[PDB]
Order: structure tokens, then C-alpha cells, then sequence
């Protein structure tokens, strides 16, 4: 679950299972030796303190998989990214998905 | 025929995903198909 | 600027009623919802759940055996207690606040909505390990 992208290029992260029903995806990041934080707090809504560079897919998809698109990779993106699905089909899942570690050369 | 018929493994409320033990198309060799009701 | 302090003896004997404490910073416990996160070393984090006074005392459905959460309004402290610690409990814990979120996808009177929670802030945490 390791993704290698050169700086300044585009990156795609795939997380979650097939889209049986609707989702409200929450994106989290883990820093080595530092407390986590938040990036996206809804399907597409974002909090303050971050520009509109980050993008995500809406929750009105059926049969697809949640994906994250990152462009213009910088040195500050070297962190482990985690996805948290919120499906109306299955109960609330308390275990996060396969964390993808982003490494920049 | 009596349906070996159980809960739903999610679909919910009145949906009761269920089995048949049908009669097959070759007039023999019953196959255990299933469908919703 | 938000900071918090934790505690712990460091070394915990097996089969001991371990207790953990977490304090607050400015915000009172009455008008805020707290959550606990357990992360094994080097693996994905695991969500214990959320606890709040006056009814909202839901625990982790998977474990639902020895978890016990209590609150102290006078001391503004929240305590987490486990009975019968095992060898697999060595993990970093995090006590942090959470924020609600609503989405509706059906009829207003037929319960087509689920509340989703996101943690705006995360705690510093303390290391807990079990040995002999
Ligand atoms: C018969 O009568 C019943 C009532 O008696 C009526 O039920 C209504 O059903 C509709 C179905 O569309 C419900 O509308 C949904 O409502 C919620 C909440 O909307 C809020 O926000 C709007 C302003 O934006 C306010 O006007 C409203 O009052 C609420 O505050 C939303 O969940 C729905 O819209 C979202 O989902 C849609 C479907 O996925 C998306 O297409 C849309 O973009 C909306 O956002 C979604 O996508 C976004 C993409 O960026 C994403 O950011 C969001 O998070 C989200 O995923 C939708 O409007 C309505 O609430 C019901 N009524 C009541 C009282 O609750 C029936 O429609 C009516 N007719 C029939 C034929 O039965
Ligand atoms: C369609 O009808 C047939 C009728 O034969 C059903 O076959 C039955 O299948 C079950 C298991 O699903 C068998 O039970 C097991 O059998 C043996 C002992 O005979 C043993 O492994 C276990 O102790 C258990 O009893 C059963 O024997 C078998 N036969 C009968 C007569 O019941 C089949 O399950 C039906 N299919 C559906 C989808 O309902
Ligand atoms: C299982 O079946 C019983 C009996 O019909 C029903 O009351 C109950 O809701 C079902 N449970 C689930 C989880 O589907």
C-alpha cells in the first residue's frame, strides 16, 4: 500500500470497497511522530485553513470506488493517508481502511 | 413449494431474501435457486 | 492553542484493572462530545467510539465486555478503565473531541439519515505497554 509519485506531478489514491450505497467520506492524515489532523470533513466540503486544491468525489455514486486526486505534490505531502467510509448499507465501521503512505523523492 | 427461507444478509424491512429448490429446465436435476420476495 | 496532559504508569501488569485519565482545555465537557482512538504501533488506527453524559454512552460494539467510561464534571476529567488487560492491548491511545454531521437521503419521517462524526482536533496521547 505504498505509492511513489515524483514531486510536482499528479497522484491518485484508491480507498474503500465498491459503492453499494451512498457515502460521506472523511479523509485523515497521519504524520510520523506527530498527532493526526483533518483535510476533508465531508464528501466535498472542506474546512478553513486549506485552499481549494484538494478535491473529492460526491456520494451519489453506485458501483464505483472512492478516490482522491492530488496534483502538484510538494515536500509537505509525505504522510500516511487514511479513508473512512460512511455507508447507509453497513453499520458504522470502527476500523479504518488500508492506509496509503505517500513518499516523495 | 416450502421455501428454506431466512433473514437478509443491507436490504431490510419487508425484504426476505429466500431460496427455492426449483425444478430446473432439463425436467430433472433440481437446482437450489434463490430470489427475493 | 489547545493542549492536554495524560497519565499512566508505563508498565502495567497482566490481568490488572488499568485506569487512564484525560483532561480538557477550556471547553467544558457538558457542551462537547469526546472520543477515544486506539492505534497499534505501525498499523491503521482503531476507533473505540464516543462517550457523552446524559444517555450518549455508546461503546464499541465489537468489544462490549470490559470497556468502562466515566466522567467527572467537578474535576472536568474523563476516565477510561479496562479490566483484564491482555498482551494485545499495547497501543497508543488518543482522547480528542468530535463534531457532528447530518445527511438526509430519503423521507424526513422514515429515518433516512445517519449522523457522521469527524475529529477536528486530535490529542497528544500516552504510550501504554504490558510486560512481565
Ligand atoms: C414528497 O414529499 C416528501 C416530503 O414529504 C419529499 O421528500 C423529500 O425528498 C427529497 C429528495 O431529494 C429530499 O431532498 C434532499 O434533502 C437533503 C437536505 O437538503 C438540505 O439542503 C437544502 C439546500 O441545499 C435545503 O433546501 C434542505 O431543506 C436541506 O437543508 C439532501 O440530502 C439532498 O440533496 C443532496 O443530495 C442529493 C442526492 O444525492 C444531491 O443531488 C444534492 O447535490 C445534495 O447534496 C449531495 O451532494 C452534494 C454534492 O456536492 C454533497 O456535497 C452533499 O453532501 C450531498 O451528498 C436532497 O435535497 C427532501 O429532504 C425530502 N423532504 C424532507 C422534508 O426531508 C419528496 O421529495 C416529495 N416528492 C415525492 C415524489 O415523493
Ligand atoms: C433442497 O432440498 C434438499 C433435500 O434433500 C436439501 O438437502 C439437505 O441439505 C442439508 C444441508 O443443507 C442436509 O443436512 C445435513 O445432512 C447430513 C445428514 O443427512 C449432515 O451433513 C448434517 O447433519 C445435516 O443434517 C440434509 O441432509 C439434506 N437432505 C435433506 C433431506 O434435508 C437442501 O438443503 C434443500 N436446499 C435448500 C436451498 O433449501
Ligand atoms: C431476523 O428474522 C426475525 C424473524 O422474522 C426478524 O424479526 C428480525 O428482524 C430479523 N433480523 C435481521 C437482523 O434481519
Amino acid at each position: 500500500t505504498f505509492v511513489s509519485v515524483a514531486p510536482g506531478q499528479t497522484a491518485r489514491i484508491t480507498c474503500g470497497e465498491e459503492s453499494l450505497g451512498s457515502r460521506s467520506v472523511i479523509w485523515y492524515q497521519q504524520r510520523p511522530g506527530q498527532a493526526p489532523s483533518l483535510i476533508i470533513y465531508n464528501n466535498n466540503d472542506r474546512p478553513s485553513g486549506i485552499p481549494d486544491r484538494f478535491s473529492g468525489s460526491p456520494g451519489s455514486t453506485f458501483g464505483t470506488t472512492a478516490t482522491l486526486t492530488i496534483t502538484s505534490v510538494e515536500a509537505g505531502d509525505e504522510a500516511d493517508y487514511y479513508c473512512h467510509i460512511w455507508d447507509s448499507r453497513r453499520p458504522t465501521n470502527w476500523v479504518f481502511g488500508e492506509g496509503t503512505t505517500l513518499i516523495v523523492l | 413449494v416450502t421455501l428454506h427461507c431466512t433473514n437478509v444478509t443491507t436490504m431490510r424491512e419487508e425484504m426476505k431474501n429466500c431460496s427455492f429448490n426449483t425444478t430446473t429446465v432439463i425436467r430433472d436435476k433440481i437446482q437450489k435457486e434463490y430470489a427475493l420476495f | 492553542q489547545v493542549h492536554l496532559q495524560e497519565s499512566g504508569p508505563g508498565l502495567v501488569k497482566p490481568s490488572e484493572t488499568l485506569s487512564l485519565t484525560c483532561n480538557v482545555s477550556g471547553t467544558l465537557v457538558r457542551d462537547n462530545y469526546w472520543s477515544w482512538i486506539r492505534q497499534p504501533l505501525g498499523k491503521q488506527p482503531e476507533w473505540i467510539g464516543y462517550v457523552h453524559d446524559s444517555g450518549d454512552t455508546n461503546y464499541n460494539p465489537s468489544l462490549k465486555s470490559r470497556v468502562h467510561l466515566s466522567l467527572d464534571k467537578s474535576k472536568n476529567l474523563v476516565s477510561l478503565r479496562l479490566t483484564g488487560v491482555t498482551a494485545a492491548d499495547s497501543a497508543i491511545y488518543y482522547c480528542a473531541t468530535t463534531k457532528h454531521g447530518r445527511r438526509i437521503y430519503g423521507v424526513v419521517a422514515f429515518k433516512e439519515w445517519f449522523t457522521y462524526f469527524y475529529m477536528d482536533v486530535w490529542g497528544k496521547g500516552t504510550s501504554v505497554t504490558v510486560s512481565s
